[PDB]
RNA sequence: ACGGGGAAUCAGGGUUCGAUUCCGGAGAGGGAGCCUGAGAAACGGCUACCACAUCCAAGGAAGGCAGCAGGCGCGCAAAUUACCCACUCCCGACCCGGGGAGGUAGUGACGAAAAAUAACAAUACAGGACUCUUUCGAGGCCCUGUAAUUGGAAUGAGUCCACUUUAAAUCCUUUAACGAGGAUCCAUUGGAGGGCAAGUCUGGUGCCAGCAGCCGCGGUAAUUCCAGCUCCAAUAGCGUAUAUUAAAGUUGCUGCAGUUAAAAAGCUCGUAGUUGGAUCUCUCUCGGCCGAAGCGUUUACUUUGAAAAAA
C-alpha cells in the first residue's frame, strides 16, 4: 500500500521513495 | 611580476634556474673521460638465447674480457665515440642479476616477439624494480624473423601486454647492427634515472680478481682486484663492504695504466693505524608434521584476520602470574612510556645516536660539499685488501662478480633497525611474527628474525603477529647501519633453496627508540546485565586479580567504554559500570600490553640460491 | 599546406534533457516499430525533419511573390515529393509543417523490403540488406537507411550472385551437400 | 608539492583503501575536485583529488587491473 | 593581443574564441651594420658585439632546426631519423635536370560519416490476444519468452591464391578456397534515495571504512558504503578534470532591480553629456517636344543601383 506507506513514512528518511511510489501508484500506465 | 619585462626577464632567470641545474648531474656518467658506460643485459622469455643477439651488436672494436661462463665485454666505436660495456645475466637467477644490475647504469631487456615473457622472468622482474630501476629500454628481437605481414601485428599485438608491468616505451627491435646502431644512440641519449643510493658511496666493479694467499693453512689471503671506479672520490680510510662476503679492511690502493681508453704502477695512499677506525659490530665493554604445521598455518593466520587477539583465559594458573608482565594502557596513543625502563642485555650491545637526523645531514654534507683527499672517479684503480678468505676467488672463476663499496662513518656497528615493508601478492605463504628470511637492505644480503609492527607516526606500535597483504608494515631487526634511503627485499626458502620474494619495501629511521608493543586481549561475557551495570562471566577466575586488574579500562565490541566496578563471585565474576546500556549481543574485553624486544639472529652469511623455476 | 577538405558534419542532436520518460518511450517504440539499431537512428531523422521545418519556416516569412521563396520553396518540396514523403496535391508550403517522424522512417530501405514481403519480419530486412541479398535496380546496396526515392520502388529485388534470387547456394548448403 | 611552480596541495586519495596503493615520495597527477577551485562538501579546504599514482590509474590499482609499480 | 576571412553557442537580441593550412604583417638566439642585385637591411649571405657552444697538435678553425625527420628539456599536453617527383605546381640556359614545396604510406578513439555482435521455422507453455461454449474447454488465427528445446538455411570478421589500385606498394572495391551453436568469433562505461531512467532484495560493516556535484547516507534491520543478483541509460563507446556558451530577465538595448530582502547622493546650484511644446500644400543659355548645364540650405533616414577574394 503506496498510501499508507507515504501516510506514515513522508517524515522519515525514506520520504523521497515512498513520494515515488505514490506518484507510479496514481498516474500509472 | 610587474610590467611585460620583468615578466619576460622572471621567466628567464627561473628558465635559466632549471636549464643549468639539469646539467649538473648529466656530467656524472660516460663523458670522454669515461667511466664506461655499463650496460647490463637480460632476456626474460627463456626462448630468447642471450648469445644469438650479443654477437649482433659486436661490431666498433670488440673487447673480450673473458670471464667464467658468460662473455661480459665493452665496446669502442668510435664514429660516435662513446666509451660502452656490457654486462649480461640470465633470467631468473637471484645471484647473478642482483649483484651487478645494482652498480649498473643501464639496464637492457630483450623481449620476446611472441609473449610477453615467461613465469620464471617475471620474478627477476619483480625484484629489479623494487631494488631501484636504473635506466631502462625495451628491446625484442624476433619481429623481422616473422612474415612482412605478421610484423606489423607482433610489436601491436605486444605492446599492449607489456603495460601491465611497463605502462609506455617503445620498443626497438634487434635483426641487425643497423637496427643496433639505432639502439646505441637510443642507449645514449635517456633521461638519466639517478638511483639515489649509490651517488653518495663509492663503488666499483669487477673487471680482473688476482688472488695471492698470505699462508695457504689457514684459507686466506689478500686480493688483487681491479675495476673502474664509479662513485665518489674513493677515500682510502673508509671500510670495504664484499657485498656477499662480509666486511674488513684493505691496506693499500694504486692506480695502474688503463686497460681500455677511448682513444690511445704508482702508489699514493697507505693506510695508517691513527684515522682507521677499528671493526668491531658491538662495544668491547660490557615432511608431514610440518605438513601438520602448514595446515594450521593456513588456520593459525586465519584466527588473526577475523579476531584481533581473542586468547583463551588461564584456567589452572592465577591471572597476576600469567599475564604479570603486562600492563594497561588508558589511550594507546596519548599514554606516558618510559623508553628505557626495562633494557634487555642485546641493548647494551647496540649504538645509539644523539639526533639522527642532525647526524644525517652533518655525514651527507662531507661527501658533497667536502673535498677529501681521496682518488677521484673515473679512474682505472686497482686495490689491495688485507684479509679476505680464498672461497671469494674461484667462485669468480665460475662467473660472477665480486662487487666492493666504501662505507660512511658508523656504517659498521650494530643498531635497530626499522623498515618499511610491503607484501608481495606474487607469494600466499603466510609468515609468523618471528620468522627466518633472507634480507637484502640496500647492497647488503643477510638473514634475520624481525618483529613486524604498524606503521603510525604516534610512538608506541601495536606488534601484528603475522603478515597482512594490503596494509604496510614495519619489520625490525638488529643489523648494520645503513644510511636512508636503502631499497629492500625480504625472501624464503621455500624448497630446495629457491628463495621466494614476500615483500619489497624501502627503509625508515634505524633506531632503538621505536616502541613495538605486543598486546594481549582478555575475552569475557556479561550474563546478567542491569540498569547501567553489568555481571561478566569467565573473564577472570579468581576473585583477588579482579583488584590487580580494577584500574585498568574496559571496552566493548560494540564500543562501549566501561571499566571494573566491583566483584561478586567468590568464583570469576564482577561487576562493572558502564556509559551505554549493554546489548545483550555484546562480549566485553580488555586490553594488557607490553613491550618486546626481537631476536638477535643477525648472520652476514647467506646461502647461494638456485635457479628459480617454478613447481 | 594540404590538399584535403576538413569540411564535416554532424548528422544528430542528443535532447537536453536526458532521463525524461514518454521521450524515452516514444523513441522506444520507434525503435521496436522501424528495426532500428540504437536512439541515435531517431536522433538522426528528427534533426533532418527540424532541418526541413526550420527552412520552411523561414521560408515563410516572405510573401507569395517572392523570388526567393518562389524557387527555394518549390525546390524544397520537389525532394519532399521525390522521396515519397509528401503527396503530389499537398504541394504547398503548409503540409511541410504537418510531416513527422514516420513518414521518413517509412522510406528506409529496410521497411521497403519488409513492405514488399522479400522479408517476413523487420529485423529479417536488417540481415538481408546487410548480408547483401538486395540490390536497387542494378546496384547492390548495403545499407539500410537508404531512403528509397518513389521511382526506384519498383525496382528492389534479390541481388542475382544471392542464393535467394540468383541461385548459387551459400556457405552452408554447399557443405551440408559435401556431407550427403 | 607540484613540480612545474613549487606549490603545495593537499589533495583526497578518493575511494577505499586507496591509501595503500601510495608511498612517500611518489609522482601523482592531482585534479580538480569538481567545483572549480572550491572545496567538496564534507572536507574542509580541499579542492584536489588523486588521480593516478606512480604512472598507473587508481582506477586501474582499486579494480585490480594492474599492479603498483615500483 | 599578430589582425582579418572565420569558429562555438544561440528563439530574438547576445556572448566567447580565432597560435592553426587562405589573405596581409613580422621574425630567424638578442640588438646593430652591410655586400650583391630589378627586388633583401636576406640570416639553409657576410661583418661586429652580447649570450651559448663544436673541433684543436693551444698557433687557430668553424657555428644558428620558429624547414622535414629525429633528440634533450619543459610540461596536463602532441606522430616516422620512412618512400617518390607519378599528381599539383615552381625554378633553370631547359619537351630532358631539380624540389622534405608537395604527394604516398606509418603512428593517430582530435574529431566527423556509415555501421556487425544474429535472423528464421516446427514443438511445448498451467503464456497473452481473437470465434464458440453460461463455464470447464474447444483452434496453425495473431503475438511473447529466465525454452543453456531441436532444426537447417544466410553471412561476414578473420585466414588467404589472383586481378585491380599505385611511381612501386598498402588500404578499400572485385573474386578463388577455408571460415559460426554456450554462433567462448561472450560489449563496454556509469548508475539504481531525490533532482534523474532504474530494487526500503540478500550477505558484510556499524558515524568506522567510506559514499555523496547538491540535499544528504553510515551509531546492529544502510532504499545511498563493500559485494552478489536483478534492473536502468547511452552504446564502440562511456566516465572525470578544466576553459567557454546556453540555461542567466543572476549584467537586463530588447529586458532586471533600489520603502522593509543588496541598494536613492544630506540638501541645492551648475558646465559638458543626454533629451526638448504648437506651427509652413525645379528652371535658365545650346543640340536632335527630347537630352546637357545649373540647382535648392546643409544633413540624418529610407529605397534602388555598383563595388565588395576564394574557402
Amino acid at each position: 500500500d503506496p498510501y499508507e506507506d507515504f501516510q506514515e513514512n513522508w517524515n522519515t528518511k525514506h520520504s523521497s521513495g515512498v513520494t515515488r511510489e505514490l506518484m507510479r501508484e496514481l498516474n500509472g500506465g | 611580476e610587474l610590467s611585460r619585462v620583468d615578466q619576460r626577464h622572471r621567466a628567464s632567470q627561473l628558465r635559466k634556474q632549471k636549464k643549468e641545474a639539469v646539467l649538473a648531474e648529466k656530467r656524472q656518467l660516460g663523458g670522454k673521460d669515461g667511466p664506461p658506460h655499463q650496460v647490463l643485459v637480460v632476456p626474460l622469455h627463456s626462448r630468447i638465447s642471450l648469445p644469438e643477439a650479443m654477437q649482433l651488436l659486436q661490431d666498433g672494436t670488440v673487447h673480450l674480457n673473458e670471464l667464467g661462463n658468460t662473455q661480459n665485454f665493452m665496446l669502442l666505436c668510435p664514429r660516435l665515440k662513446h666509451r660502452w660495456f656490457f654486462t649480461s645475466a640470465r633470467p631468473g637467477d637471484l645471484h647473478v642479476v642482483l649483484d651487478m644490475a645494482k652498480v649498473a647504469d643501464t639496464i637492457l631487456f630483450l623481449l620476446d616477439p611472441l609473449e610477453g615473457w615467461d613465469s620464471t622472468g617475471d620474478y627477476c622482474l619483480s625484484c629489479l624494480f623494487a631494488q631501484g630501476l636504473p635506466t631502462y629500454t625495451l628491446a625484442v628481437q624476433g619481429i623481422s624473423g616473422l612474415p612482412l605481414k605478421k610484423q606489423i601485428d607482433t610489436r601491436k599485438k605486444l605492446s599492449k601486454a607489456v603495460e601491465k608491468r611497463f605502462p609506455h616505451d617503445k620498443l626497438l627491435l634487434l635483426d641487425t647492427q643497423q637496427e643496433a646502431g639505432m639502439l646505441l644512440r637510443q642507449l645514449a641519449n635517456q633521461k638519466q634515472q639517478h638511483l639515489a643510493f649509490r651517488d653518495r658511496r663509492a663503488y666499483l666493479f669487477a673487471h680482473a680478481v688476482d688472488f695471492v694467499p698470505s699462508e695457504e693453512n689457514n684459507l686466506v689471503g689478500t686480493l688483487k682486484i681491479s675495476g673502474y671506479v664509479r662513485g665518489q672520490t674513493l677515500n682510502v680510510n673508509r671500510l670495504l663492504h664484499i657485498v656477499g662476503y662480509g666486511d674488513f679492511q684493505m691496506k693499500q690502493i694504486d692506480a695502474p695504466g688503463d686497460p681500455f681508453p677511448l682513444n690511445p704502477k704508482v702508489l699514493m695512499k697507505a693506510d695508517p693505524g691513527r684515522q682507521e677506525s677499528l671493526q668491531a659490530e658491538v662495544i668491547p665493554d660490557p615432511d608431514e608434521e610440518a605438513e601438520a604445521k602448514m595446515l594450521e598455518k593456513y588456520k593459525q593466520e586465519r584466527l588473526e584476520e577475523m579476531f584481533p587477539d581473542e586468547v583463551d583465559t588461564p584456567r589452572d594458573v592465577a591471572a597476576r602470574i600469567r599475564f604479570q608482565k603486562y600492563r594497561g594502557l588508558k589511550s594507546f596513543r596519548t599514554s606516558p612510556w618510559d623508553p628505557k625502563e626495562n633494557l634487555p642485555q642485546d641493548y647494551a650491545r647496540i649504538f645509539q645516536f644523539q639526533n639522527f637526523t642532525n647526524t644525517r645531514k652533518s655525514i651527507f654534507k662531507e661527501v658533497e660539499e667536502k673535498e677529501v683527499e681521496g682518488a677521484e672517479v673515473g679512474w682505472y684503480v686497482t686495490l689491495h685488501v688485507s684479509e679476505v678468505p680464498v672461497s671469494v676467488v674461484e667462485c669468480f672463476r665460475q662467473g660472477t662478480p665480486l662487487i666492493a663499496f666504501s662505507l660512511l662513518p658508523h656504517e659498521q656497528k650494530m643498531s635497530v633497525l626499522n623498515m618499511v615493508v610491503r607484501r608481495d601478492p606474487g607469494n600466499t605463504e603466510p609468515v609468523k611474527a618471528k620468522e627466518e628470511l633472507i634480507f637484502h637492505c640496500g647492497f647488503r644480503r643477510f638473514r634475520a628474525s624481525p618483529l613486524f609492527s604498524q606503521h603510525t607516526a604516534a610512538d608506541k606500535h601495536k606488534l601484528q603477529r603475522f603478515l597482512t597483504a594490503d596494509m604496510a608494515l614495519v619489520a625490525t631487526v638488529y643489523a648494520p647501519i645503513t644510511f636512508p634511503p636503502a631499497s629492500v627485499l625480504l625472501f624464503k626458502q621455500k624448497s630446495n633453496g629457491m628463495h621466494s620474494l614476500i615483500a619489497t619495501g624501502h627503509l625508515m629511521s634505524v633506531d632503538p627508540d621505536r616502541m613495538v608493543i605486543k598486546r594481549v586481549v582478555l575475552s569475557g561475557h556479561p550474563f546478567k546485565i542491569f540498569t547501567k551495570m553489568a555481571v561478566v562471566r569467565y573473564m577472570f577466575f579468581n576473585r583477588e586479580d579482579v583488584l590487580w586488574f580494577k584500574p585498568v579500562e574496559l571496552r566493548t565490541k560494540w564500543g562501549r567504554r566501561g571499566h571494573i566496578k566491583e566483584p561478586l563471585g567468590t568464583h570469576g565474576h564482577m561487576k562493572c559500570s558502564f556509559d551505554g546500556k549493554l546489548k545483550s549481543q555484546d562480549t566485553v574485553l580488555m586490553n594488557l600490553y607490553k613491550r618486546v624486544f626481537p631476536k638477535w639472529t643477525y648472520d652476514p652469511y647467506v646461502p647461494e640460491p638456485v635457479p628459480w623455476l617454478k613447481s | 599546406p594540404v590538399a584535403r577538405s576538413w569540411v564535416c558534419r554532424k548528422t544528430y542532436v542528443t535532447p537536453r534533457r536526458p532521463f525524461e520518460k514518454s521521450r524515452l518511450d516514444q523513441e522506444l517504440k520507434l525503435i521496436g516499430e522501424y528495426g532500428l539499431r540504437n536512439k541515435r537512428e531517431v536522433w538522426r531523422v528528427k534533426f533532418t525533419l527540424a532541418k526541413i521545418r526550420k527552412a520552411a519556416r523561414e521560408l515563410l516569412t516572405l510573401d507569395e511573390k517572392d523570388p526567393r521563396r518562389l524557387f527555394e520553396g518549390n525546390a524544397l518540396l520537389r525532394r519532399l515529393v521525390r522521396i515519397g514523403v509528401l503527396d503530389e496535391g499537398k504541394m504547398k508550403l503548409d503540409y511541410i509543417l504537418g510531416l513527422k517522424i514516420e513518414d521518413f522512417l517509412e522510406r528506409r530501405l529496410q521497411t521497403q523490403v519488409f513492405k514488399l514481403g522479400l522479408a517476413k519480419s523487420i529485423h529479417h530486412a536488417r540481415v538481408l540488406i546487410r548480408q547483401r541479398h538486395i540490390r536497387v535496380r542494378k546496384q547492390v546496396v548495403n545499407i539500410p537507411s537508404f531512403i528509397v526515392r518513389l521511382d526506384s520502388q519498383k525496382h528492389i529485388d534479390f541481388s542475382l550472385r544471392s542464393p535467394y534470387g540468383g541461385g548459387r547456394p551459400g556457405r552452408v548448403k554447399r557443405k551440408n551437400a559435401k556431407k550427403g | 608539492q607540484l613540480i612545474k611552480n613549487g606549490k603545495k596541495i593537499t589533495a583526497f586519495v578518493p575511494n577505499d583503501g586507496c591509501l595503500n596503493f601510495i608511498e612517500e615520495n611518489d609522482e601523482v597527477l592531482v585534479a580538480g575536485f569538481g567545483r572549480k577551485g572550491h572545496a567538496v562538501g564534507d572536507i574542509p579546504g580541499v579542492r584536489f583529488k588523486v588521480v593516478k599514482v606512480a604512472n598507473v590509474s587508481l582506477l586501474a590499482l582499486y579494480k585490480g587491473k594492474k599492479e603498483r609499480p615500483r
